[PDB]
C-alpha cells in the first residue's frame, strides 16, 4: 500500500518512534504497512499495532461523544436549531472512526487472525477484532447495529475460549480481553450483569494465579486486574 | 469515572 | 478548495465542533475553508484560525523535537547506526509541519494579511506569521535558515510597530505577539538580551496599564503577562 | 521549564 516501498523492519522502528512522538496515526500507518508485509508479527509488534490503533480510535472515538453528545442534547426539546452541522460534523468523525475500524478489522482479517496459531497471538487479535466491531458497536444506529454487536461478541467469546483454554487467567491479554469484554457487556449488549460477572470473576481468577508470577508479570496482570476493578467499583 | 478499557 | 462548498458559517461552527472535540487538524480545515471564503475575520474567527493551527502545528512541533532529539543522540560519538529512519521520519513529520506553516503563511498571504486594516487583526495576523515563520525557523538548517529566520523577524517587527502604535500595552494580542517576539530572539536569533528585554518591558509596560482594565481585560492581560514572566524565570 | 510563547 503506501508503505510498500518500506521495509518492514523500517515501518517497526518508525512506529516506534511515531510512538515516541505520540504521533499514531503514523504509527497506525506504520504498523499497517508492517501488518501488510504478510508476514506475523511478533509480540512486540502486535503491541505496536494494537497501540497505534488503539490510540487513533481513541481520539476518534473521544471526539465522537464530545459531538455526539452536542448533537444529543441539539435535540433536546428547546434546544435552539442549529443545522445539519454538529449531525454532520460527528457523521464525518464517526465515519473516519468507522474507517480506521474497518481498516484494523481489514487487517485482522486480512490477514493477522488466519495466521495468527499461538494462542497469545490468536486471541489477541479476536480481542482487537472484538475492540473495533465494539467501536463501531459504539456508533451503530442502523439494522446492522445488531450484527456488529454481536460480531464483536463472537470475536470476543472466541477469545476468551481461546484464552480461557490455552492462557493462564492472569495472561495481560487474557485480562485485558475480559476487561473489554466486560465493558462489551456493559455498555453494548446492555449485560451489566454479565459485564460484572465477567469483570468479577475474571478478577478473582487472576488473583488466585497471582502467586504463580516472578515479580515483572505479578505487575503487568495487577495493573490489568486494577482496571477490573475499577469496572467493578464503577459498576456496582 | 469512566469504565476501562485497554 | 476542500471546504469549498460548504458555508462559511458551517465552517465556523464546524470549527468550534472541532475545537471542543479536540480535533484541530479538522478545525484547522475548517477554519482555512472559512478564511478561503474571501471574506475577513472576525476576532472570535481569527482565534479560531489560530488555535486551530496552533494546535495542530504544536502537536507537529512537539513530535518533531521528539524525533529531532533522537535524531540527534542517534549521531553522538558511540552510538549504534540505526540506518536512515529516524531522520527519515523526522524529515516526514518536518515536511508536514513545514506544509502547514506554509498553509498558513499561505492563508495569511492570500490575503488575510493585506485586508486586515484593524491594528487587531493586521497585528494578530502579522504575529501569526511571525509565527509560522519562526516554527519554520525551528527546523529550518538550510540556506534559507536566515531568511526564514528574517521573515519571521520582519513579520514580528511590523505587528510590533504596530501594535505598539495602535494598542495599549496590556492588549493580549500585543502581550501575546511579545511573548512570541521575544522567544524568538532567546532561541531562534540568538538574542537572549534583546528577548530579555522585550519580556521585561512588555511585561512592565502592560503592568503600568492594567489600571485602565476591567476585571475581565484585567484577567485575560496578566495572564499573557505572567507568561512573560515565565520566560523572565526562565531565561534570568 | 520549556518557555512559553502563546
Ligand atoms: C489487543 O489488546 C491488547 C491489550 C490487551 C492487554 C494488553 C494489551 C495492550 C498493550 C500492548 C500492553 C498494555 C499494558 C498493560 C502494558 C497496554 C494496554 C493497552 O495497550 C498496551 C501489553 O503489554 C505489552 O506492551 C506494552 C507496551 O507499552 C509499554 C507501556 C511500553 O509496556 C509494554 C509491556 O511491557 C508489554 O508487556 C499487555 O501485555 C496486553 C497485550
Ligand atoms: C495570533 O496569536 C494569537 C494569540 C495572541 C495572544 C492571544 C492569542 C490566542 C488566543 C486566540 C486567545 C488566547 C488566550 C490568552 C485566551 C489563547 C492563547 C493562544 O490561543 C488563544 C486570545 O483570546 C481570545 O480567544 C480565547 C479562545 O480560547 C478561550 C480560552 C475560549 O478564551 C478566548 C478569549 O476570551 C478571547 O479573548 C487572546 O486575546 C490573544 C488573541
Ligand atoms: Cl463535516
Ligand atoms: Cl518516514
Ligand atoms: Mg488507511
Ligand atoms: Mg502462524
Ligand atoms: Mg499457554
Ligand atoms: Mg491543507
Ligand atoms: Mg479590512
Ligand atoms: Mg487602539
Amino acid at each position: 500500500g503506501a508503505m510498500g516501498s518500506m521495509e518492514r523492519a523500517s515501518l517497526i522502528q518508525k512506529a516506534k518512534l511515531a510512538e515516541q512522538a505520540e504521533r499514531y496515526e503514523d504509527m497506525a500507518a506504520f504498523m499497517k504497512g508492517a501488518v501488510e508485509k504478510g508476514e506475523e508479527l511478533s509480540v512486540e509488534e502486535r503491541n505496536l499495532l494494537s497501540v497505534a490503533y488503539k490510540n487513533v480510535v481513541g481520539g476518534q472515538r473521544a471526539a465522537w461523544r464530545v459531538l455526539s453528545s452536542i448533537e444529543q442534547k441539539s435535540n433536546e426539546e428547546g434546544s435552539e436549531e442549529k443545522g445539519p452541522e454538529v449531525r454532520e460534523y460527528r457523521e464525518k468523525v464517526e465515519t473516519e472512526l468507522q474507517g480506521v475500524c474497518d481498516t484494523v478489522l481489514g487487517l485482522l482479517d486480512s490477514h493477522l487472525i488466519k495466521e495468527a496459531g499461538d494462542a497469545e497471538s490468536r486471541v489477541f487479535y479476536l480481542k482487537m477484532k472484538g475492540d473495533y466491531y465494539r467501536y463501531l458497536a459504539e456508533v451503530a444506529t442502523g439494522d446492522d447495529k445488531k450484527r456488529i454487536i454481536d460480531s464483536a461478541r463472537s470475536a470476543y467469546q472466541e477469545a476468551m475460549d481461546i484464552s480461557k483454554k490455552e492462557m493462564p487467567p492472569t495472561h495481560p491479554i487474557r485480562l485485558g480481553l475480559a476487561l473489554n469484554f466486560s465493558v462489551f457487556h456493559y455498555e453494548i449488549a446492555n449485560s451489566p450483569e454479565e459485564a460484572i460477572s465477567l469483570a468479577k470473576t475474571t478478577f478473582d481468577e487472576a488473583m488466585a494465579d497471582l502467586h504463580t508470577l516472578s515479580e515483572d508479570s505479578y505487575k503487568d496482570s495487577t495493573l490489568i486486574m486494577q482496571l477490573l476493578r475499577d469496572n467493578l467499583t464503577l459498576w456496582t | 469515572k469512566r469504565r476501562k478499557s485497554v
